[PDB]
């Protein structure tokens, strides 16, 4: 209902003084996808020269605490992905007060389960539908269009089941997984484009949120695959080289690999995670460490000409490797490696593609910093979600490979303790899925932060993405590092092998709203993700008893 | 003779794959070509008043002219055009135009109220800003067309005659024809330049209306003509107050390059809006230019003088001359423009004001010099082209200190003279 | 297309080197070349108001134009003009019209009190009596100019265009225009494949549009001959809608009568001056149709109006004609002469002070030839035709000599239609 043009001349002239007239936007840090879509709304509200006021918040328990505590004539809140589920309104009473009312917040909700209410019955939440789906649950028309207002014996008794017939329609809705259908550098992007600002700068910006779901999710952005062309060629800076210019950030493409971060550097530590994409052949260890050395070893990789021949005439490598893999492809048949991908330059500084640099951005929000530790906890990932932020100009170099130092140790950081677990053999596929309790090993203390996490998960998932034609369900981890067994337990997706045809979003949501209306025996779900919830040291076996019967696939 | 689409202030493709649709005082629309389909880029130098937007071209427009209000498309092989309002208010309209065996459309334009297409048979198709036809008119064929509100001024070129153009006006009772195909003093033209050539058989860089009520155009022969006087056929006379080889000769020092050409982007009263475009190319390519302004000179030199007299310098006494030449058309142009339309920015005083001083200032060096060769002749003609009356007094004390003792008496039978027709 | 420099009856090099610069009713100015410079001496046939002089060319003037009160000089390469004054109150003065690259200047013009200099690509540059320059205007290019004494007519021709016309004046406000571009359709030389061994080929080269002699008349009225050698005068000037083109002299015909029906092309037309009866020529015996040195004596050809047969007047037989057949010319040619006369007299007054005797003994020729047609419709028996030629007299008198004709041709019905259109003029009259 909210065309894009509007909403913008709309929150222009409602807060443009020269005084406190401060509008105010949220965002969470646990996510990339969810920086980079408000970076680029602030700067045009630079050269749109407006006050503003932007506030992280970690938790979903936190939000009463840095709202409803702390107002004074703010009437224009914006937010960025956190109520597609559960419901604000109902989080938070806001009463009535002076139709055409006098403080609205927007919403930028990222998410496929949508609530109702935030769409129809809109008085303060003014959320951004447009042609985004128009297909908002078409049959809602008539369901609770007849719950608002709810001889006659045998007339209400029908009437009553028709209410009926309506509850089973939000019954099995309101009762689906979750995931980001599309991603929040589609809408705004496109929307600057109804206005229409050229700059390379954000062309480059909006492609990086779309490249950080490529490993979550497949077919999101392979209906990008267009929109990332034409918008390439239609911002043609030049059809020239023109070369020698130190400015002007040409834009380019090139191919480039799986096997990443190589352009950065490392060809060594490529064995590692050549060994990931053999991890997602046959083996870990055994065949590759043998198999490694047909491709790898055929030139010893030097210490001053490797700074130009693992740079430069690798394209003789690349090349060759172009023409190793095209007789390995009739052959082996292993397409996770050729990939179309895309890349940009500075004038001079290198070569830096969009694939590797999504992953300094993860390890840098990571690394380089009763109830008393958890503070202290909490504004540790704010305060370090900081230094991320400021990555995005060209003052920062000297910091740009602090992240890339410390990402390809992070992963040898990883990988050491998930060749533990595989070789202590304590995955035991019960019945449904398959449970892990890392109770304890070496490094414990990289497993707060719950960002490693998804991707522990991210190379325990892949483990088991052989054949496995039975069974293709996701596992459950364990940890604990700190007191009284806080256990971030996790859940993850099932994937596939590049065959999505199934439905298969997520089930333990269904479960997780189950578990918590039982007893609240110190249970909790005050992390954001649904995903990720707590538990008891002697409640995690009582959970999963709770869990081996329901069923809700 | 082959019928190519014109545009106003286009730019060909040549070696490239994109090029210039149109460009004026508003902006400027471009197009780049990708793998299957066209895409349409509009640009503009005020980014503070509209909102730069860019869409995808399937159909393959190749034409485009764009006002105050909205950007007009247009297809010259199926006939399909598109009318697109900068406002979200006003819905977008589409007509195929009906075209029939080796008819394309060369020239089109568009008004706020009114729209105007062109084809290469003759064929003058009006409609409204909603898409409702008024008339079906069988005229010559249009090849070049600009607009400023009501007019519609079109060039026409038949295959055998030729060279000619109209000037007409939509008001609200009936077309009115002011010139009935008069013909144009443009001259005809006798690798970048064969390229050119090619796209722009008459060689019309660009074509636009000045800002105080006179048609502009500009040839390949690289003059700027001033239409003057357009309201009364009897004294409707073309003026070339601007030649652009004397100017770049000028400022340069003396010499005279190739590689630097002027491209016209509009006149506001002052001095002509040019783009400098350096290299083999005559048209621009994509860097972003800044906006130059060139005063305006007449092109009134001798070649051989100049050099026996040494960026060239002129001196004090040869550009009497061209100051004399330059002032009389401009206050002229002034004086009608003001009795007949008013004022329009309100500041017209002043200049009217100070361009006489000038006028008067200027012919006082040449009458100073008539005194010094001892022609007294020469200087009582002089004397009565001083309008004001304060000049009049001057050229008394110029006559004195030249010992003319009979030169200064015939100053007084002008004064005389002019006091007795002013009571009467 | 090449142009050339085009002049006012100049003729060319031909097998000489010396040739004429200019010709007219003042005079001739010729130039002779003695093997480094050119020596050019203007004489005139008015020896006792004017001296014969003569001085030495430094720079080639080529374009020359001859008026009342001095001597103008122009050169097409350099762009130097030159103006010399016969008397010596006014002072000599030099300018030199600054020409870009192919431009070249075409034809130039002389009036006591404007200069207009003309160009190859139609610029219009006006200068005064002292030198102060005007404003410049860009027309179409000026191939032919004539003048005389106050106004500018200008001839205009391209390659992807044809003839055309301009009438104006320079005022002394502003320029305003009687005629803007009409078009003039006077026929082109048609140059064939014989024509690049004869004689006359210089001839056309020099002048490409044939233009050999154009001035205005004593009356005011504008005047052309081109190579298809038929004096064409422009009828309703002051009536840009109303202008008419009269062709009332032709050369082709009048050679043929007076040389006894030979076909010789010894004799030829050079139009000198026209004062509105007969235009002054010299007849040249030769191969050339263009003078050489000395000039013969000016003779006299009055104007005739070109309708005749050729069948006709070699059965009717210096070539005569009858009475009857000449009845039809002196009509045509009376009817033209007395409605341009009664036009200027209306308008511009007397200009000699005799007009009122020379108009009153033309209506008396104009009515008294109508006459004869009038006697030889009535001999036909042709009633009819004789009514319309009642309407064409004006006098009074001439009416009343109808009846005297129609009473002796036995007509009864014919002399009371005589008497209705007397008292229809009458009624008229007295409104």
């Amino acid at each position: 209902i909210s065309q894009f043009s509007e909403a913008y001349n709309k929150i222009l002239r409602n807060s443009s003084s020269h005084s406190s007239c401060q509008l105010v936007i949220f965002v969470s840090c646990l996510n990339i996808d969810a920086l980079c879509a408000t970076k680029m709304l602030s700067l045009l509200f630079k050269k749109q020269l407006v006050q503003s006021q932007i506030v992280p918040i970690f938790g979903y328990s936190e939000l009463r605490r840095h709202y409803s505590q702390l107002d004074d004539n703010i009437n224009s809140l914006l937010l960025v992905g956190f109520g597609g589920v559960i419901d604000l309104e109902a989080f938070l009473e806001i009463d009535p007060q002076e139709q055409s009312f006098r403080r609205d917040i927007y919403v930028l909700d990222a998410h496929r389960p949508w609530n109702l209410d935030n769409i129809f019955g809109s008085q303060i939440i003014q959320c951004f539908d447009d042609g985004t789906v128009d297909d908002t649950l078409g049959e809602q028309k008539e369901a609770y269009y007849k719950l608002l207002e709810l001889n006659d014996l045998s007339k209400r008794k029908q009437r009553k089941k028709q209410i009926h017939e309506y509850e089973g329609v939000l019954e099995e809705y309101y009762s689906q997984g979750t995931t980001v259908v599309n991603s929040i550098s589609a809408q705004i992007y496109s929307l600057l484009s109804a206005i229409g600002e050229t700059n390379l700068s954000n062309l480059w910006l909006n492609i990086l949120g779309t490249t950080s779901l490529d490993i979550a999710y497949a077919q999101v952005y392979n209906r990008l695959y267009p929109l990332l062309q034409d918008e390439v060629k239609r911002l043609t800076p030049s059809s020239r080289n023109s070369v020698k210019t130190p400015d002007t950030l040409t834009l380019n493409i090139q191919p480039d690999y799986y096997l990443f971060l190589l352009r950065h550097s490392s060809l060594y530590d490529s064995f590692y995670y050549s060994n990931y994409v053999n991890a997602k052949l046959s083996l870990w260890n055994e065949n590759g460490k043998k198999r490694l050395h047909k491709m790898f070893a055929r030139m010893g990789i030097p210490l001053s000409t490797a700074q130009e021949t693992w740079l430069y005439m690798d394209h003789s490598i690349k090349r060759e490797l172009g023409i190793i893999f095209d007789k390995n492809l009739d052959r082996y048949g292993l397409q996770d490696i050729i990939r179309d991908g895309f890349v940009r330059t500075l004038g001079y500084r290198g070569s830096i593609s969009a694939s590797e640099f999504v992953e300094a951005l993860t390890a840098l929000l990571e690394v380089g910093n009763s109830a008393q530790k958890l503070t202290n906890l909490r504004k540790r990932w704010v305060s370090n979600f900081w230094l991320s932020w400021d990555a995005l100009d060209d003052r920062k170099v000297e910091l740009l490979n602090r992240g890339i130092q410390l990402a390809q140790d992070l992963q040898r950081a990883i990988f050491n303790t998930g060749v533990a677990i595989l070789e202590k053999k304590l995955i035991k596929h019960l019945r449904i899925y398959r449970l892990c309790v890392l109770q304890d090993g070496p490094d414990l203390d990289l497993y707060r932060n719950p960002l490693t996490l998804l991707r522990l998960g991210n190379w325990l998932i892949e483990c088991c993405a052989e054949s496995e034609d039975k069974q293709l369900l996701p596992m459950v981890l364990a940890s604990i590092d700190e007191n009284t067994d806080t256990y971030l337990v996790a859940g993850l997706t099932p994937r596939y092998p590049r065959g999505t045809k199934k439905p298969i979003l997520n089930n333990f949501s269904m479960a997780f709203q189950q578990i918590t209306a039982e007893t609240d025996a110190k249970v909790r779900i005050d992390n954001f993700e649904s995903s990720i919830i707590e538990i008891r040291r002697e409640d995690l076996s009582p959970f999963l008893e709770k869990l081996t019967l329901s069923g809700l696939l | 003779f082959r019928y190519m689409p014109f545009s106003p202030a286009g730019t060909p493709f040549g070696f490239t794959d994109r090029r210039y649709l149109t460009m004026n005082e508003v902006g400027y629309v471009s197009t780049v070509k990708n793998s299957e389909q066209y895409s349409i880029t509009v640009s503009f130098f005020d980014v503070g008043r509209f909102r730069e937007y860019h869409f995808e071209d399937l159909f393959g427009y190749d034409l485009c002219f764009l006002n105050e209000k909205g950007t007009l498309f247009g297809q010259s092989k199926t006939g399909q055009i598109q009318y697109r309002p900068h406002d979200s208010i006003h819905s977008n309209w589409t007509k195929i135009i009906p075209l029939q065996a080796g008819e394309r459309i060369t020239s089109v334009a568009a008004t706020p109220v009114r729209v105007i297409v062109g084809t290469s048979l003759g064929y003058f198709r009006s409609f409204n800003q909603f898409g409702v036809p008024f008339a079906v008119e069988k005229t010559s064929p249009i090849v070049a067309l600009t607009a400023q509100n009501y007019r519609v001024f079109s060039v026409h070129y038949s295959q055998f005659h030729g060279l000619s153009y109209s000037l007409s006006e939509l008001g609200t009772s009936s077309k009115r024809y002011y010139k009935r195909e008069c013909p144009l003093p443009m001259s005809l033209p006798n690798d970048a330049n064969l390229d050119y050539y090619n796209f722009n058989p008459m060689g019309i860089k660009s074509l636009f209306f000045s800002s105080y009520g006179d048609p502009c155009i500009f040839g390949s022969d690289n003059t700027l003509l001033l239409l003057s006087k357009w309201r009364s056929p009897e004294e409707s006379k073309w003026l070339p107050i601007l030649d652009s080889n004397m100017e770049i000769w000028k400022m340069s020092g003396g010499k005279e390059t190739t590689d630097i050409h002027v491209w016209p982007l509009a006149l506001a009263y002052d001095t002509l809006n040019c783009i400098l475009v350096k290299g083999k190319h005559i048209w621009p390519e994509f860097p972003l230019p800044l906006p130059s302004e060139m005063e305006i000179r007449m092109p009134v030199f001798v070649k051989s003088k100049l050099l026996e007299e040494n960026e060239i310098q002129i001196p004090v006494s040869m550009a009497a001359e061209e100051e004399y030449l330059r002032s009389k058309v401009l206050s002229e142009l002034l004086t009608d423009t003001l009795e007949n339309d008013g004022e329009m920015y309100g500041n017209e005083n002043e200049v009217l004001a100070a361009l006489n001083g000038a006028y008067d200032k200027a012919l006082l060096r040449l009458f100073a010099s008539a005194c010094s060769d001892q022609n007294v002749e020469k200087a009582l003609s002089l004397a009565h082209e001083l309008k004001q009356d304060r000049a009049l007094t001057a050229a008394v004390k110029i006559s004195e200190r030249a010992e003319l003792p009979s030169l200064v008496k015939k100053i007084n039978n002008i004064r005389e003279a002019r006091y007795e027709q002013q009571l009467k």
